[PDB]
């Protein structure tokens, strides 16, 4: 009872946290009392709720853990200028333009953890016209996002950058998972009426394989390199190319090209990619071919066991 | 105060008003320490002070030491009423009025001996006689002969 | 670390990782005489450090002390589970699950007392009947009657 | 037992008490010794009928 708690109070959590305190803060008689933090780094491991690890405290404080209700969000770094290079074209922030489509695109990025977005209209009065998804209702258009961050955020950016009477729409069963079965109920508006829609879904997340032939260089090169290159190019850290995002199809003349761009000298011979389900068993050895197609909502990463290269 | 113990085995001795000992002095504040028992800042900048110390408890001359075990290790009252001689190859339990073992099951590995009389289950065992068959029922004369 | 003892009967605690304690500073350099255990010369000239120190084990507040025993000298674990309870007039040992005596001699010299049955070279005292020569090798009917 | 109570300590009522003692005091042999208090704020407080 009666202890003050100041602020800059070091709190560690179990992986290396190295969390603050914003406010100070005076502890109740009734002994519960709810403090504000803040983290110390850019780079900040999501932590679990445990006993945070004392460093600077008073001489009465007890204990500080983590209980269900507190709120959290999520950091921003690691923004380079392949980003830019790559965001240059569809990043096309039209703040300008709204009612349009290359405008929700860009008006949905710029939501924080927000990684891809695709936006397909129907543009006639008949079913089943665009690339990937089917309709319903005709005149409408469906949203898909990937990284999604909570739902308020990327529901006032939605509704923020359309204007048509009902373009809003599920696609069908055959599409991403809903993220609210009626609705995301956007509340407030300019003209303070209560009007509620937004429906939008989330890609599929597949997997994709790749298994690469090569030459052995001018000198020894490790299958490291090779496979680092290609993970990298799948993650986007490439300038140029974006990788794989939401409804990109996975080439080998592309991965080929990737590797080529990476580690030069080297004498590729023979190009395999396939893609596999989520959580499925390992691809049969007869499964890899030479091209492979996605759909709108199919996003594929890569790691680094699924890239295995033997050289001649 | 200091109570020797490590490995969850320790030792204690009843202290009251009026014992004395020994008092160290500490280096640094412990007050943060010894509210959490982990690692702590020092609270203040008062250094090399009786004011956080620790008690080391003794009692000096103030003891009898029984003639017997002028030789091997004690551990007795002031007075030597209760005793636990440890001697170099055998062991001495003292105590005057009545001794207990709260176990629900002993051992032994070689012979016993007693002095006096036995009690075992409620009943004694310095005179007991088992009922035959011939005459039926009858008591065995007489209790424990060798 | 220290272990108490002198005259050849010390005691020990099995120590492991995580006990907590207090830690003393040497006056001088105390490696030479660790190497071995006899009147040496100092090694260099530092002094007054914890480098070359000493360890005393210590719990603490953290234990159980039951309530039969508040006046008594207490040697036990931290839970109290196993006790050795040397009050003023009397001894009280507690062993939930067993105890043992390994000596090839015991002794005693007074009034003994059980409990529950009794087991002697293999073989019961609680119910136990002897044969006779009347009837023949017949066996006594019965146990152990007082 | 023969304990020496001190200045100024705080006793805290569950309705926000915050109060001192006013002087000091020695505990006697029987267990209980009458101390006097002062509210650490300037504003109308009323004290419970039990300690708190």
């Amino acid at each position: 009872r009666s202890q003050t708690r100041i602020s800059t109070g070091s709190r560690v959590q179990t992986p290396a946290g190295a969390i603050f305190t914003v406010m100070s803060d005076v502890t109740i008689p009734a002994g519960g009392v709810a403090t504000i933090d803040i983290k110390s780094q850019e780079y900040g491991n999501i932590p679990l709720p445990v006993g945070n690890l004392i460093i600077i405290d008073g001489t009465i404080g007890w204990s500080g853990a983590k209980v269900i209700a507190s709120t959290r969000v999520d950091p921003g770094s690691r923004q380079m200028s392949d980003a830019e290079l790559k965001n240059a074209r569809v990043n096309r922030l039209a703040i300008q333009g709204r009612n349009s489509t290359m405008a929700i695109k860009a008006y949905v990025s710029a939501v924080p953890n927000v990684t891809s977005v695709n936006v397909i209209e129907n543009n006639t009065g008949a079913v089943q016209v665009v690339n990937g998804v089917s309709f319903t209702l005709p005149y409408a258009v469906w949203v898909c996002v990937a990284g999604n961050p909570d739902k308020q955020a990327v529901a006032d950016a939605l509704w923020a950058a359309h204007n048509g009477g009902t373009p809003w729409d599920y696609g069908a069963t055959n599409n991403g998972v809903p993220v609210d079965g009626p609705n995301g109920v956007p509340v407030r508006d300019p003209a303070s009426g209560r009007k509620y829609v937004v429906k939008w879904t989330t890609p599929i997340m597949y997997d994709g394989y790749v298994n690469v032939t090569v030459q052995q260089g001018s000198s020894s090169v490790a299958p490291e390199a090779i496979q680092n290159a290609v993970v990298n190019y799948a993650q986007g850290k490439v300038e140029g190319e974006e990788g794989l995002v939401v409804g990109a199809s996975l080439s080998a003349f592309e991965v080929a090209g990737a590797i080529a761009r990476e580690i030069p000298g080297i004498y590729i011979k023979l190009c395999q990619v396939a893609c596999v389900a989520a959580g499925s068993p390992a691809p049969a050895p007869g499964d890899f071919t030479s091209e492979y197609v996605m759909s709108a909502f199919g996003q594929a990463t890569i790691s680094v066991g699924n890239v295995r290269v033997t050289f001649v | 105060v200091i109570s020797m113990g490590a490995g969850g085995f320790h030792i204690s001795f009843p202290i009251q008003q009026g014992d004395i000992g020994w008092i160290y002095a500490a280096d640094r504040d412990t007050s943060q320490f010894l509210e959490s028992l982990s690692m702590s800042k020092p609270n203040t900048g008062r250094i090399h002070k009786f004011e956080h110390g620790l008690f080391i408890p003794d009692v000096f001359r103030r003891y009898t030491i029984n003639s017997e075990d002028s030789a091997a290790m004690v551990i007795q009252s002031t007075s030597g009423a209760t005793r636990i001689s440890i001697r170099g190859d055998n062991i001495k339990i003292t105590a005057p009025s009545n001794v207990t073992v709260d176990t629900p099951q002993a051992n032994f590995t070689g012979n016993v001996t007693i002095a006096n009389t036995l009690v075992v289950n409620g009943i004694n065992v310095n005179n007991h006689g088992h009922l035959e068959n011939n005459p039926p029922d009858a008591r065995t004369k007489g209790g424990m002969i060798a």
